[PDB]
């Protein structure tokens, strides 16, 4: 708000600038080498005006004083080159140490975190919120380096010849600052809220441009387009009454620049016309002096000039700034990390009491739970939506804190190693994701070398066996962008197929059997089945048939267990699951 | 250029703005050079007249000149930058209003031949592209080449072969150059923008797939990829930089040709005078100023490229022409409707071989009818069709034996009531979230219409007021469906075509709903969508259809009668 949230989002800027202190350095050191070169062009051609304006000298008789000047240009020439090519590795130094960063903390936040927006907010984040960084550091921070040092290098030089033009560059130094920042401004934090509406009418537009459909049929749109039009003409209203304060400054400035060099003009040309004695040092004013402060006048002000161009580059930066402090500073909870481990060759039996689930952020999301699970039992997890079902899947997956005892065979969860942990699982996911480029690579995804027989037997008649002879290649097609050209249920047959290439000891099912036809259901039932059986399984599903082969069924109601027993034991006694059995029924 | 045609034709409702930005910046920059100009002649002239000549000497006439310049200058500035930045907001607010209307009409066949998903960003992105063409394309150059014309007239006042050598020098530095520097750029910039792709598309891809990389132990093989692209990104990046500064050291050394030229130039006869005296500082310090001028210039040729781009996709995307026509023609609307198809066989121009091949049925006015069926089977197609959207490929439709071609838009929008699948909330209060059915309701009807059978929770809140969707509060569709119904029954018509109104439900909303849109609408025709045949005997003709076709239509009681068809003999899920 205001000035108080301006001061700190320009403190975090500057302060994250200690990854490029050499080079900010080398672009000072290049900025006062162009001062004295400044001074130089100007000495020579006073030099060589006031010799062929007065005590006219042939032309071809000025070839010493002549060359120096064109060897001054190049080398002003090469110099700036130089500070260009440095000032842009120093701007990209930056956005590389952020972008790491940035990147690191999403990694570390967990899936859980991640799934909150969709998936293109994150992307905008990162490239749009930081180029701006490298902009504002490469083209601002040399400027302002550059503004403080040139004038009083031009200051000190024009001074050993007189003692009055060296004043005159002198007062107006003190005013400009103090007239510009008290009266004339004062409102530089007004100009944000400003952008903020600007960019806040740019995403109102963004959301009545999505929502076109629901438009169409209620009639509106030529009543609707009115709407643009009243918020355009009060947007700018409400700017142009502080665009009225901020364009003083430029006045104050050119006003300042224009007086100073018509009062050096003014006294030079008066002082030879023997009408004035401020500072001829008991010699005499000569024309190579009133030559030499008339070009030195503008190089004065042309540093400060500049700064107003770089307005935008400073003013866009804060706004990428804000959300990059925003997202950097939201306080999170984490898992607790492990140290122990475990042999590779025991079956895994799992118990709990008085656990719950916390959120990464924060609320309990599971309550209190109660259970036990035998080894080389198959344990299915229904009930109703909404109610948290698919969150002791992710507790026991290692992407989510708790509180109480979570216990794999003996041992606690806090304990354990990811890294010979995530080795005893194996996932099917709801949506599925193909995370590389050739089918054969989404099959080989758990390990990315095998014999070539596992790609014939892998599962049963799904996408690896059957479905070849339809796509116009072979098992190395390339998928593409998230398999945008296999459409048909997302490839929930590869996923399958993945899961199953793997020998596993916990596999951990997350309603499989969404979205597909009644014989690839049929089929992914069966070889889910057939996986199922050869060790324990934890299965959430939706689907209410055949589930007399099951061992234990658990129905979940706000997060609380409620009945547990088998099929026959449970579809009498009238509990939660006779009504969701009946409900069911009642579809069809 | 070609593409900026039509843009640059955009501009005929404002010109009077452009006009006085163009000639304050050129009346501001004539100002200075004339006071440097101005400055060193006097200074010369002083020096060499000596103190012998103060008596003929006016000097009274010469300081107008400078104080004249100083005032017009900073007047010049001040406006200038006031000027151009109203014209700016004025330009983006035609540009936006031109293309959300040239972007309505073709809503339902448009904008489907492409994702719909990352194309607005995209058309809000070129719009600000465009306003900053017309701001730093447009000035500068119409202002340099202004200046430059006039300061190379009055210089040929005195002598032409220098002032023509200048303006030679100007012309050509600004004509050559941008064209000469127009090749490379395109090229750096085709590959970033293959690399930029490239790397979003990876990191989507790593972000969303970060659930199974990191169980199946994947998630340090994709990061490496990620980094190899973000570091050939930055090498293109550095190239283009490379060149970027080039343009700058050739500007520096072609003002220190120019400066050098005249010095030489103008010391040996300027103006037919062996010994000229007092115009040498005349037409060096006219070149510096006039140098020190050009740095709009500089960085104009950078804009060029994506405002093109940005251009042309806008242009292609406006040009996709609409799909339907409406025959304007004046009606007027009746209080009893119905619905009577006889066949239709419609395909999408896209791909061939769908549903609706035969389709029949008649209703009757004051009729609830609903439509059975599993997915996919051409219901939604039929919904989509009946308020057309698409246009019939062959058959008819006649609503009161009307033909539904000889329609206007309110009145075909306004006779029908449509509750679609999805339900968008607007980022609004819910007072203008809801008065989009009826913009006449008082607060006391949308109080009533609230305390019906529906939401009831939201009527207390802080009020009617509130923030609805990603800014406020956040609804569930057992919430969404109350309030889509609520706005349909607001919008009055005679004729409501429901589509699903109960899927991803529970049992208790979703009596509760069928109770409600039983009651609330006994009058008003009922033609909706569902496929599960909860409550499903209330309704007087029940039409049930699958592969494209209907299979059998009766009543309840009477097709109850042939063994279960959906039912299965009553056993099934
Ligand atoms: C509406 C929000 C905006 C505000 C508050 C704003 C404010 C300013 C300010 C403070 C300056 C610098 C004045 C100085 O140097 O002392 C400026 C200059 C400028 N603005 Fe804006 N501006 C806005 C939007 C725009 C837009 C939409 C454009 C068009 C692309 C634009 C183009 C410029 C240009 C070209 C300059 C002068 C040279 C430059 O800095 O690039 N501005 N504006």
């Amino acid at each position: 708000m205001n000035k108080s949230r301006q001061k700190e989002l320009t403190r975090w800027l500057k302060q994250q600038s200690v990854i490029s202190q050499r080079w900010l350095n080398i672009s000072r050191l290049l900025g006062f080498v162009s001062g004295i070169l400044i001074i130089a062009q100007a000495w020579f051609m006073a030099r060589i005006l006031q010799h062929m304006i007065m005590e006219n000298i042939p032309r071809e008789a000025l070839l010493l004083p002549f060359t120096l000047l064109v060897l001054t240009f190049v080398l002003r020439a090469w110099v700036v080159w130089l500070r260009e090519r440095v000032g842009y590795h120093a701007g990209q130094h930056i956005r590389f140490a952020i972008r790491r960063q940035v990147l690191d903390r999403l990694q570390q936040a967990g899936p859980a975190w991640i799934q909150g927006k969709p998936a293109g907010s994150w992307a905008t984040l990162v490239l749009e919120q930081i180029d701006d960084m490298h902009d504002y550091y490469a083209r601002y921070l040399p400027q302002m380096a550059l503004a403080v040092s040139v004038p009083l290098l031009i200051v000190v030089a024009i001074f050993p010849s007189n003692w009055a033009a060296a004043l005159i560059l002198l007062g107006t130094a003190p005013l400009i600052p103090l007239f510009m920042a008290l009266v004339g401004m004062g409102a530089a934090d007004a100009n944000r809220r400003n952008f903020l509406a600007l960019a806040r009418l740019s995403g109102h537009f963004l959301d009545r441009l999505r929502g076109m459909e629901t438009l169409r049929i209620f009639g509106r749109g030529e009543a609707e387009i009115e709407s643009i039009r009243s918020a355009s003409e009060d947007f700018r209203q409400r700017t142009m009454e502080v665009l009225r304060l901020a364009f003083l400054s430029s006045g104050i400035l050119e006003f300042f620049t224009s007086l100073s060099i018509a009062l050096v003009a003014v006294y030079f040309g008066f002082s030879y016309l023997g009408e004035l004695d401020f500072g001829h040092y008991d010699t005499g004013v000569t024309l190579a002096a009133g030559f030499l402060a008339l070009i030195l006048a503008p190089e004065f002000f042309q540093p400060l000039r500049d700064l107003g161009t770089f307005y935008h580059a400073k003013a866009q930066a804060v706004g990428a700034a804000d959300s990059l402090k925003t997202f950097m500073e939201t306080p999170l909870a984490h898992p607790q990390r492990g140290e122990a481990e475990l042999a590779l060759t025991d079956p895994l039996t799992i118990e709990a009491e008085d656990l719950f689930i916390t959120s990464p952020e924060g609320k309990t999301l599971a309550g209190p739970l109660n259970f036990t699970l035998p080894a080389g039992q198959r344990a299915v997890l229904v009930g109703r939506s909404g109610s948290g079902k698919s969150s002791l899947l992710n507790a026991l997956s290692g992407f989510l804190s708790y509180q109480g005892s979570l216990r794999i065979n003996g041992i606690e969860l806090r304990d354990l190693s990811p890294e010979s942990w995530r080795k005893h699982l194996s996932w099917v996911g709801q949506n599925p994701q193909l995370p590389a480029a050739t089918l054969r690579d989404n099959v080989l995804l758990a390990r990315p070398d095998a014999s070539e027989q596992e790609l014939q037997a892998a599962l049963d008649n799904a996408w690896v066996s059957e479905f070849l002879p339809l796509l116009p290649q072979g098992v190395d097609t390339p998928v593409g962008d998230q398999a945008a050209r296999l459409s048909v249920g997302q490839a929930q047959r590869v996923a399958v197929a993945r899961a199953l290439l793997n020998p596993c000891s916990l596999l951990l099912l997350d309603e499989p059997a969404a979205s597909l036809d009644a014989h690839s259901e049929q089929r992914v039932m069966e070889a889910l089945n057939a996986a199922s059986l050869r060790q324990t399984t934890l299965m959430v599903t939706h689907q209410l048939e055949d589930l007399a082969d099951w061992d234990v069924i658990w129905v979940m109601q706000d997060g609380r267990i409620i009945e547990q027993g088998r099929y026959a034991e449970l579809s009498v006694a009238g509990g939660p699951f006779a009504t969701l059995l009946a409900h069911r029924q009642e579809e069809i | 250029m070609r593409a900026l045609l039509p843009y640059l034709a955009l501009y005929k409702r404002h010109k009077w703005m452009l006009s006085l930005g163009i000639v304050l910046a050129i009346v501001t920059l004539l100002a200075s050079i004339g006071l440097l100009t101005l400055s060193g002649w006097f200074l010369s002239a002083s020096a060499v007249a000596g103190v012998a000549g103060l008596y003929s000497f006016n000097y009274m006439l010469p300081a107008a000149g400078v104080r004249g310049a100083a005032i017009t200058r900073t007047a010049g500035r001040y406006f200038e930058r006031l000027v151009s930045h109203d014209a700016t907001f004025r330009v983006l607010q035609h540009l936006r209003i031109y293309t959300f209307s040239k972007l309505l009409p073709l809503s339902p066949a448009g904008l489907a031949r492409y994702r719909q998903g990352e194309l607005l960003n995209r058309v809000v992105a070129d719009v600000d592209t465009l306003d900053h063409l017309y701001l730093r394309v447009i000035s500068p150059l119409v202002g340099a080449f202004v200046v430059i014309m006039v300061v190379t007239i009055g210089l040929s006042f005195l002598d032409f072969t220098l002032a023509f050598t200048l303006g030679g020098i100007m012309l050509l530095t600004l004509f050559l150059m941008p064209p000469l520097f127009y090749r490379a750029g395109k090229s750096t910039g085709q590959n970033l923008t293959h690399l930029r792709g490239q790397y979003r598309q990876q990191l989507t891809a790593w972000l969303q797939g970060q659930a199974e990389l990191t169980i199946f132990g994947a998630s340090d093989r994709y990061r490496t990829q990620l980094e190899n692209t973000e570091i050939q990104w930055l090498e293109a990046q550095r190239r283009q930089s490379e060149l970027t500064a080039l343009s700058q050291a050739i500007m520096l050394l072609i003002g220190a040709l120019a400066v050098i030229l005249m010095l030489w130039m103008a010391s040996g006869g300027v103006g037919g005078n062996a010994q000229p005296g007092a115009l040498i500082a005349l037409f060096v310090f006219c070149a510096l100023a006039a140098f020190e001028a050009l740095a709009p210039v500089t960085g104009a040729f950078q804009h060029l490229g994506q405002v093109i781009a940005s251009a042309v996709r806008i242009t292609d995307l406006t040009d996709q022409k609409p799909e339907v026509t409406f025959p304007d023609t004046q009606t007027r609307v009746a209080d009893r409707v119905s619905l009577t198809l006889r066949d239709v066989q419609f395909t999408y121009p896209e791909q061939s071989q769908q549903a609706l091949k035969g389709i029949s049925l008649q209703v009757n006015a004051g009729e609830h009818i609903a439509i059975l069926g599993r997915t996919g089977c051409g219901k939604s197609t039929l919904l989509q069709l009946l308020t057309r959207a698409w246009d019939p490929q062959q058959g008819e439709i006649l609503l009161n034996d009307s033909p539904i071609a000889s329609l206007n838009e309110a009145a075909l929008r306004q006779t029908i009531s449509v509750v679609p699948q999805r339900v968008h909330l607007f980022s609004a209060t819910l007072r203008d979230n809801l008065l989009l059915a009826s913009p006449g309701s008082s607060d006391e009807a949308l109080s009533e219409i609230l305390r019906r059978v529906g939401l009831e929770k939201l009527l207390e809140d802080a009020g009617l007021n509130s923030w609805l969707g990603e800014g406020g509060r956040q609804l569930s569709g057992g919430e969404l469906r109350r309030l889509a119904i609520a706005r349909a029954l607001l919008h009055d018509a005679p004729l409501v075509l429901l589509d699903e109104p109960t899927e991803g439900l529970d049992a208790t909303t979703e009596s509760q709903i069928l109770e409600l849109l039983a009651e609330m609408m006994r009058e008003k025709t009922v033609l909706m969508v569902t496929h599960r045949l909860r409550g499903l005997s209330r309704f007087q003709q029940i039409i049930v259809m699958d592969n494209g076709q209907i299979i059998e239509q009766g009543t309840h009681a009477e097709l109850l009668a042939r063994q279960g068809r959906y039912y299965q003999f009553k056993q099934g899920l």
